[PDB]
Parts: structure tokens; C-alpha cells; sequence
């Protein structure tokens, strides 16, 4: 009865850093603060320092990183709206101005997210700007 | 985890793009259905899935003393679902306007051998008029183009004969329209619906009364998503 | 002098002028804005099985039909007026469509392809997407019917109370 | 031991009883079957045994010069059977007489749009019309009422509405109405046919050339004996 | 962006303007002569089955209907442009066919009532006994619809390549 326990181990489960063959060399070489090895410096995602010429209305554009992210900031200008895991899908949206920007989200509160989705929101010049992520 | 919906004139975008053909009878485009990045992909099954087609094209003529009588209308009328009466058709068949005097005239009476009418209204003389009857005969098929510009293929390249869209109760169960072959979209390729029949077909003519647009393709499809 | 007993699956039909709906008058060609808006009924729970008819009654101002390219659209929403994208049931055109016989014959009972099952506050919108030429929609000469529930055909909508875990299943509607 | 019968406007005797409605819109008592000493019980049961309910109103013109048409009639003038031409259907929309004259009149022309009519004879100026129209709007249901005068219960009390009576070809199996519920009258007792409407019911008008009986109420009902 | 194969049972209907059948104009007196030369694709066979609607949309040079106590036939015949006695599937009246709904309702469709098979150089011939009266025959104004290949109600035609075995056993009749 106690394999129930063993499977249940949590070295196999809830593990912040996924262990894929995680060699002791590479786990210590990763907590190092003397010069960037491969697995010294973090991942995330920007697109600075210039923000984008969107130019669409209609139709979603897609964003990806390379991870799930946990908090995001966004600089715009003038008017946009958002989302995460739209249109094919019943999917919600968020609508951003002026005046609210800069936009965040994302405490340690539980996001997981990879994609994002963009759109022009009437109610503005040819106005776009800057996304960027935290994990 | 699919869904019925509807690609048309307009339908799910403005992408889409309607043409005309050549009077070189030279089998040309017609329609673009390109398909955009809502989607994922697009179905369409000949034999399952329904289709519909009102080609229609324009003639023009001035009037004078006795033009009560359109003359040979260079296009294969039918009767409508078989019967022949105006009123009793599911839709009409043709319809022409007298611009100078921005007229609509309802029709009296047809001639379906020779392809013919006649009418209520003699306009008069140095006086246009303008035609749209039904298309008759003719020969199509489905291409398909890349996001390239170039095509991969055709579907099932049977020809159909134009007049059978017009055969049948359209809307009636059972007595739907349908093809052939079978096909499948990409996100931003294209299939692009083909023709070639005696005469130039038609849209979006300012003087024609009944809609804004003359002649229609429509075809029931499948999606994801 | 009894009068008997009934059931929970009421069979009805829809139409416009129940107090669960809206009609709203629409311009040329702004196909955002929803013609027809039926919402839940604030405590019972409805439902549409799949193959099932519908017979709008669409018309101008004039009396006279639309244009026939019009697009039809019936989707599903989210429970303050958003649509949806997904869970759409129709999207067809009306020069397809015939009103003197749309809910007799049910050779000309033209149908849906999903089913759908409606909670208490959710919504479901009608939409219009027209060219701009048209004369738009006068909602009081036009009108709407779906199901029936006297015959034997096509097939009548489903109304019910709460019947309890199939409701907690039913609540997985969820996103 | 079972048969099958009809009640009808007269049915078996003269127990029956009819009356009007008010202009106010109010649920009132209408139609009232009431059992005889003959049988023992009788019974009625929706989705099995059909109803059939035919409507009608009045109202009324002096006449004047210009005055073809007949204006709003204070209802929506809905088809029948979703038909529109009046030789066409299984009864008319829309009956009138001429009182002056003394005679049955036809129709010309109708507009559902504008819930208005238009007549072949204009009438004189002082000349009296009557006009019998179906109902329009409003809603309809049965009741119980026992020896005491005394509710006991409504039947499957979704109030259907007036409309859909003529939306139908009544006669026609399939498209024939089924209400729903059951009941089970006793000896001496009673049930009733209730309305609300913004316009009044008519029976029994003598000017009325069609016959005795401008409006009914017949239902397929089962009987002991 | 794939269209998918298909199979060598192409399901379809039958028309004239199908360069394989050529249509002739005839008298009212010619039993004999093929108003319709169905000759084989040179290229596939054809097959049909018991229960097979005919669209006979025979028409004159004014679009009248021809007489309805006109009979045809349709028959599976040689290759050298003679027919076969027995492959008979239909004989029948035009009398027997609703123009306005010939095609379109159920019970106003009549059908076959033997199976069919056709190869690439083989003929099928369908012949028109008319009385002299009529006024003949024309095939401009008219055409056919054998099968039906867009309903729930009929059938349609299979026609097929060169399927080795089962072509063997075909050209064993």
C-alpha cells in the first residue's frame, strides 16, 4: 500500500525547475554568479527597443514565446485590445487605451501562458506598442 | 469537432474576391474564396455538401416603336424549378431597367425555346435599356491556388452544366445541389471557382433593382472551428 | 374532475414577441449590432436539439423581402453580449429561404446542425451581415419562428425546472 | 365501455353556453361545455384528441366617396396557412356585407403590411357596412369549473396564442392542433374556454350570409357510453 | 492544403453534352436508330444496378412534350453498333413521367430492373418507338439524366478504371 506514497513523491511532482536528465554539473552551473554559462541566465520574451508598425483591425495576430509566462507588461500608445487564446475558440478579450497604459498582470497569482493575440481596437490612430514578459 | 457554416459572395471576410471572365471563350476565374487566419481549415465535400449558383450576366439595347419583345437573350433560360409562371418561381429569372427613365420592368411573358421575353413597358426611342437574365449553359470547375499564386490542383475537374443550378426546388430537402470531389483549405491559400460560357457574367451593376448584387455563389461547407 | 399530471420537457416553439427577447431595428450594414436577442428566462433551461428548423420572417420596412446575399447568422454568447465565434449554429442566406409554408412543410423546414443547450442568464444573438444598399430591418412587420410543438414534426424545443446533476453537468458549459 | 364524439358549438344539447369578451384586455369566460344526464363522464386529452377553433370579429364603415380601402383593422391580419390569396385558402381572412344593399360582398386587394383591405364596390356616402375579420392577437386557454360555480384547475395552463390556430391548415393531419393536459368532467359540471384579445367576438350575427355560425369551437373528445 | 483521392467508383449522373453519347435527331417512324449512340469511353466501364431513375426529357422543336404513347428502351448492344436481344433494363412510355417533377419528386420517378454493365468499346443504345403523328424528335432543346447523384432519393452511375480482378470477372459476363 505504501507504493501509493512512493509514486506520489514529490521529487516527481511540483518540481519548480523540470528535471529532464538534469546532470549535477548543469544544476550547479546554473546557480553560478561569475560568467554566463548556457544555463546561468534566465528566458523570456520582448520585442524592443522599437515597438511594432501593426497596421490590422480585424483579423487576430499571433505572438509566441518559447515558454508558459507568469506576468507580462505592456507600453502602448494610444488603443488596442487583447487576448489570450482567441478567436476559433470561445475566448475572451480585453480592450486597453490611453491613460491606463502601462499595462500588467500577473502577481505569482497562477498565469500560464504562451500565446497572445492582438487586434487594432477602433477608436484610435494607426497607434500599436511594446510586450513584454516576465516567467 | 466541426460545424456547418457558409461561404458566399461576402461571407466570412473581404479577402474574398469576385471577377470577371473573358469573352474569348477561355476557361478564366471567377470567385477567390481565400481562406484567413481566423480559421483553421476549411472542408468542403462534394456529394454531402450543398452548393448554389445564380450566374447572370447584362445585354443592352435601346428602345423604339414595338421593343415590347426582348429579343434572342444569348443565354439558355429554363423554367425555374420547372414551372414557367413569374409568380410561382422560387426566384425570378430576368429583369431589365430603362436607365433614362430609371425604370424597373416586370415581365409579362417568356419565350423558352428561343430564349426570349416580352414585356409591359414599350420604352422609347435614343433610350438605353439594360438586361440581366440568367445565365444558361456553361462549363465550370473548382481550382486551387496557394498562398503562391500557383495552383496545386483541381477538384474532381468534371464540368457541371450551369443551367442544373437552377433545376431543382434549391432549398428543399433532398433536392439540394451538390459536386463531386472533395477538398481541403489551408490558412491563407485559395480556391478559386473557374469558367467558361458563351458570354460575359456580371456584379454589383448600380442600375440592376432587385439587391445590390446581381448573381451569387454560395456553398454549405464544413470548418474547424 | 381531475385535471391530470405533466412532465418537466415542455415542447414549445420560438418566436419574437416572448418576454425573453428583443427585437431591434437595424441600418444598411452594421452586422455587430444584434438584430434579435433572445436571453434565458431566469431560471429554467432551454434547449434546441440538433436538425431543427427555423422560419424568419424578414422583411423591410415596405412590406418587401431584403436582399437575397444577405447572411443569416444565429450564435451562441457569453452571458453579458459578447459572441462567441465558436458554438454557432447557422450561417445561411435568405434567397434560400420561403415564408408562405417555412413551418408546415417540413420538406421546406430548413435546419440547423448542432444542438445547444441554453443556462439560465446566458444569451443568443441573431445577426445581419447586408450590403449597403438595402432598406434595413423593421422588426415589427418581421418576425421569427422556430420548432413547433402541436405537430409531430420537425422537431418542438425542450424547456425544463432544475433537474439536479444533470444540471451540475450541464453547468460544465463552462469555458 | 368507450366511444369517441366531438363536442361542438351545439354538441349533444343545449346546456351549452357562448358569450363575448371585453374591449380592455381581460381573460374572460368564452365558451362553456357543461354534461348532460345522458352520459356518465366524458374525458379530453391534448397530444391525442384534436381541437379545432375558427375566430372571428366585427366591425363596421359608413361609406363616402374614395372609400375603396378599409383601414387597420385594429388587428394583425396574419395568413392562413400561410397563404395569402383568399380563393386559396381553407377559409377566408376576411368577410363582407353590405347592409344598405343587404348583400355579400368579395374582395379586391389586401396588405398585411398595413393590416389593410381594399373592396371591388365602393360603397355609397351613408351606405353601412359590416365586416367580419379573423381575430387578431390574444391568448386562449381551457378551465374547470364544478357544480358550485367553482374553479377547480387549469389544463397544461400554457396559454397558447391566437396566431398559430391560423398559422395552420387545421384540417390537415399532422399540421391538426393537439393541445396538452387531460380533464374529467362529472355529471352536472362544467368546463370553460377563457380569452384575452383587444377586440371582440361575434357569433350568431344575422347579416352574416355564410351561415348561422360566423365563429366555432370542436374538439375530438372520448366518452363513456 | 491537400484535396484527398477518391475512389475509382466515381458516383455521378448521365447528360448529353458528355462527348461519349451522341444524340441524334429522329422521325416518328424509327424504332431502330439510336437517338442516343452510348459508346464507351475508351478508357472505363460503367455499371449500374436495378433501381435506377431515367430523366427522359424529350422534347420537340417547340418544346412541347412528344406523346406519351411513345415507348423507350435502353439496351446493352455489341461493339460494332448492334444490339444484344437480351441487357434490356427498361421499356417503358413517356406518359409514365411528370416533366415539372420527373426528376425532383419520388414516386413520379420510374426505375430500372436488372443490373448493367458496360465496357470501353461496348454500346448501349436507347430506342424511341413512336407513331407516326408526333413531330419526331429534337435534341438541341432536350437532353437526359440517367441516375442521380445529388439526392438522398435515387441513385447514381459507378464508373470505374481497370480494376484487375475485378475487371477479369466483369469481362467474363
Amino acid at each position: 500500500e505504501r507504493l501509493g506514497r512512493l509514486v506520489d513523491v514529490l521529487e516527481t511532482k511540483e518540481f519548480g525547475d523540470t528535471t529532464v536528465e538534469r546532470s549535477v554539473t548543469q544544476n550547479i552551473d546554473r546557480t553560478r554568479t561569475d560568467s554566463p554559462n548556457n544555463e546561468n541566465q534566465p528566458i523570456y520574451f520582448s520585442t524592443g527597443p522599437e515597438a511594432i508598425a501593426v497596421e490590422n483591425t480585424e483579423e487576430w495576430e499571433r505572438l509566441d514565446f518559447g515558454i508558459v509566462a507568469e506576468t507580462v507588461n505592456i507600453r502602448t500608445t494610444d488603443d488596442i485590445d487583447i487576448a489570450f487564446a482567441d478567436p476559433n475558440k470561445n475566448g475572451p478579450v480585453i480592450r486597453v487605451r490611453e491613460g491606463e497604459s502601462p499595462f500588467t498582470i500577473g502577481g505569482d497569482a497562477g498565469i500560464e501562458s504562451a500565446f497572445i493575440w492582438l487586434r487594432q481596437a477602433e477608436t484610435a490612430s494607426n497607434t500599436p506598442g511594446i510586450q513584454i514578459i516576465a516567467f | 469537432y466541426t460545424i456547418s457554416h457558409t461561404g458566399g459572395t461576402l461571407g466570412s471576410s473581404k479577402v474574398t474576391t469576385a471577377a470577371n471572365q473573358t469573352s474569348p471563350q477561355r476557361e478564366t476565374a471567377i470567385i477567390g474564396f481565400e481562406c484567413p487566419r481566423k480559421f483553421a481549415e476549411i472542408e468542403y465535400v462534394g456529394q454531402r455538401d450543398s452548393t448554389r449558383f445564380i450566374p447572370r450576366t447584362t445585354e443592352s439595347i435601346t428602345g423604339t416603336a414595338g421593343d415590347d419583345t426582348v429579343v434572342s437573350l444569348t443565354a439558355n433560360i429554363q423554367p425555374v424549378a420547372g414551372e414557367t409562371a413569374i409568380e410561382d418561381q422560387d426566384y425570378p429569372v430576368a429583369v431589365a431597367y430603362n436607365v433614362t427613365q430609371g425604370v424597373q420592368v416586370d415581365i409579362d411573358a417568356v419565350d423558352y425555346a428561343a430564349d426570349e421575353v416580352t414585356l409591359a413597358d414599350n420604352p422609347a426611342d435614343g433610350d438605353t435599356v439594360k438586361v440581366w437574365p440568367i445565365m444558361g449553359d456553361g462549363d465550370v470547375q473548382f481550382r486551387l491556388v496557394n498562398q503562391f499564386g500557383q495552383e496545386e490542383g483541381r477538384v474532381y475537374p468534371w464540368a457541371t452544366p450551369l443551367y442544373r443550378w437552377h433545376d431543382f426546388p434549391q432549398l428543399k430537402r433532398g433536392r439540394e445541389i451538390n459536386l463531386h470531389g472533395s477538398v481541403t483549405w489551408e490558412e491563407n491559400e485559395t480556391v478559386e471557382v473557374l469558367l467558361d460560357a458563351p458570354q460575359a457574367i456580371t456584379w454589383e451593376d448600380s442600375d440592376y433593382p432587385e439587391g445590390q448584387y446581381v448573381s451569387t455563389f454560395e456553398q454549405d461547407v464544413e470548418i474547424t472551428l | 374532475g381531475n385535471i391530470g399530471n405533466l412532465s418537466a420537457e415542455k415542447q414549445i416553439s420560438v418566436y419574437d414577441g416572448q418576454p425573453f427577447v428583443d427585437e431591434q431595428d437595424v441600418p444598411a450594414d452594421d452586422p455587430n449590432t444584434p438584430a434579435l436577442t433572445i436571453e434565458g428566462p431566469d431560471g429554467y433551461v432551454i434547449a434546441v436539439d440538433a436538425g431543427t428548423p427555423i422560419a424568419p420572417e424578414f422583411r423591410d420596412s415596405n412590406g418587401n423581402k431584403l436582399d437575397p446575399s444577405t447572411r443569416v447568422i444565429v450564435q451562441k454568447c457569453d452571458r453579458q453580449g459578447n459572441p462567441l465565434g465558436d458554438g454557432i449554429v447557422f450561417n445561411d442566406t435568405l434567397g434560400r429561404f420561403d415564408y408562405e409554408q417555412m413551418r408546415t412543410d417540413p420538406d421546406f423546414m430548413r435546419k440547423t446542425a448542432k444542438s445547444l443547450m441554453i443556462d439560465e442568464r446566458e444569451i443568443v444573438k441573431v445577426f445581419v451581415d447586408i450590403p449597403a444598399g438595402a432598406n434595413g430591418y423593421d422588426a415589427d412587420k418581421s418576425r421569427l419562428t422556430l420548432g413547433d410543438d402541436t405537430s409531430d414534426f420537425g422537431k418542438a424545443v425542450e424547456i425544463v425546472d432544475h433537474d439536479e446533476l444533470s444540471d451540475a453537468e450541464t453547468r460544465a458549459v463552462k469555458a
